[PDB]
């Protein structure tokens, strides 16, 4: 049984600053971080009858400054965390109709705000070290960040997203985006904005009132509400053709597509697996996977050698259970 | 209907205009304080939010002096030549233009000038920054009013809480 298996997981991550003048890119990964209730993860389909290990997988791409995307990468998953304590609580003594991805979307929408009042010092936030709580700030009116999120485990894969950053699955030989760049050209979006009283002006590609390229994004109170923190999510059963996920700013979906990126990445997982003996089982799964390290080594370098002007953070995910490749 | 018929018949692009607009910020401090953040030119990243670097090779505070700006990410622009064309410790008057860098705005010159203004009993001061710029291909006037409100707008609400602080600090 799938959700009876040992999730191993194994990732690499890069994140440099690349050609910029400055690093306003963060990141997070907390392995075997949370415990997520088997009955938001089984499907109608399956059979009935306590919770899957769940991997935390975050990219963070700030604007205007670096501290929005800092506070996400020191906070955002022990937000989730808390979110899923309460929601787990209360699916164990209530219990409506409310379908995965409608659970899920409630979690993930409370977690981002959370976060996002916690920013602007509307919600009371606990400080390292500190037994007292304060309301304040975390930066100001014109820093913000996207968020792309993933948990993993062994039956599938939930990604909540709010901006533009990406999270690409390659499944069998195709990608496959589990989220949607939130963009003020989608016509939702636009009429979203338009609605609430602001301007969607084509400069330089559809803006914010000329500034911002992305409609959603944690912070950013000067543009609010028209830039809001509300995330989409995407609830993925896994397949065993999927070969590797992959969560990066737009330092690399600038200047690679999907499909390049998923094929590359891919490749040189395999290519280190040819060139190495397997890792020991023991350390598997306790810091990054080499091969994966390759891969999002080789990713960066690449972005860096097509041009991207920009801070560059990828995190690699190896699918595969194993890699062997037999002959004879 | 109305300004449907115009955006399909009646779009041509001119080969060139300039718009322009104003905008007003009441700061609770002295505006010796406020005026001591503005007139360094060679610093704005005092109280521009958006300004990540500020080089000033040569004489960095005197009409003609120039300086290159890099900007944060997020914009649709990363860098920025501006040069010093009015500064006037009288009358508490700085005036700028813009004259190179990867943005749209085309001969952007603008002013900003401090005057006292005593509100709720508590003195202050009320920044005024006005500017004119072309109005890029593809835009409209009103459209290029919007974006150089916002970032206006932003960097008064910014030079209003500097100073703010620093007064705070300063009472203390
Ligand atoms: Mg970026």
């Amino acid at each position: 049984s799938v959700y009876e298996l040992d999730c191993i997981p194994l990732w690499g991550t890069v994140s440099i600053q690349g050609n910029r003048s400055e690093m306003e890119d963060a990141f997070a990964v907390s392995p075997h971080f949370l415990k997520l209730p088997i009955k938001m993860l089984m499907g109608d389909h399956e059979g009935m009858s306590t919770h899957l290990t769940g991997h935390f997988f975050g990219v963070y791409d700030g604007h205007g400054g670096h501290k929005v995307a800092d506070y996400c990468r020191d906070r955002l998953h022990f937000a989730l965390a808390e979110e899923i304590e309460r929601i787990k609580d209360e699916l164990s003594k209530r219990n409506t109709g409310e379908g995965r991805q409608v659970q899920w979307d409630k979690v993930f929408t409370s977690c981002f705000l959370t976060v996002d009042g916690e920013i602007e010092g509307k919600i009371g936030r606990a400080v390292v070290g500190s037994s007292d709580k304060v309301l304040e700030a975390v930066a100001s009116e014109t820093v913000g960040s996207t968020a792309v999120v993933a948990l993993v485990c062994s039956s599938h894969i939930v990604v909540s997203n709010c901006g533009d950053s990406r999270a690409v699955l390659f499944r069998g030989k195709e990608a496959m985006p589990l989220s949607v760049d939130h963009k003020p050209d989608r016509e939702d979006e636009y009429a979203r904005i338009e609605n609430a009283g602001g301007k969607v002006i084509q400069w330089q590609g559809a803006r914010v009132f000329g500034v911002l390229a992305m409609s959603r994004s944690i912070g950013d109170r000067y543009l609010k509400p028209y830039v809001i923190p509300e995330p989409e999510v995407t609830f993925m059963p896994r397949s065993r053709e999927d070969e590797c996920l992959i969560l990066a700013s737009d330092g690399l979906w600038d200047v690679m597509n999907n499909q390049e990126v998923c094929e590359i990445a891919r490749r040189r997982i395999l290519m280190w697996h040819k060139k190495n003996g397997a890792p020991p089982l023991a350390e598997r799964g306790k810091g990054i996977d080499p091969a994966c390290q390759a891969a999002a080594d080789y990713l960066s370098m690449l972005a860096l050698q097509k041009g991207s002007k920009d801070n560059i953070s990828i995190i690699v995910i190896d699918l595969k259970a194993q890699r062997k490749f037999k002959t004879r | 209907v109305e300004s449907e018929y115009i955006k399909k018949h009646h779009r041509h692009e001119l080969v060139e205009s300039q718009c322009s607009s104003t905008l007003v910020k009441h700061i609770k401090a002295p505006l010796h304080l406020v005026w001591s953040i503005v007139r360094r030119f060679d610093e704005p990243q005092k109280y521009k939010p958006f300004i990540s670097r500020c080089v000033v090779q040569g004489k960095k505070l005197e009409v003609g002096s120039v300086r290159e700006v890099d900007l944060k990410s997020g914009l649709p622009a990363t860098k920025s030549t501006e040069v010093l064309e009015i500064l006037d410790d009288n009358e508490h008057i700085l005036g700028i233009r813009i004259v190179g860098g990867d943005h749209r705005l085309k001969n952007y010159s603008s002013t900003i000038s401090l005057h006292s203004e005593t509100i709720d009993g508590k003195t202050g001061t009320l920044a005024i920054e006005s500017f004119v710029v072309d109005v890029p291909e593809g835009n409209t006037k009103e459209e290029t009013c919007f974006f150089v409100e916002a970032l206006i707008q932003s960097n008064l609400n910014s030079l209003a809480d500097v100073t703010e602080r620093l007064q705070a600090e300063s009472m203390e």
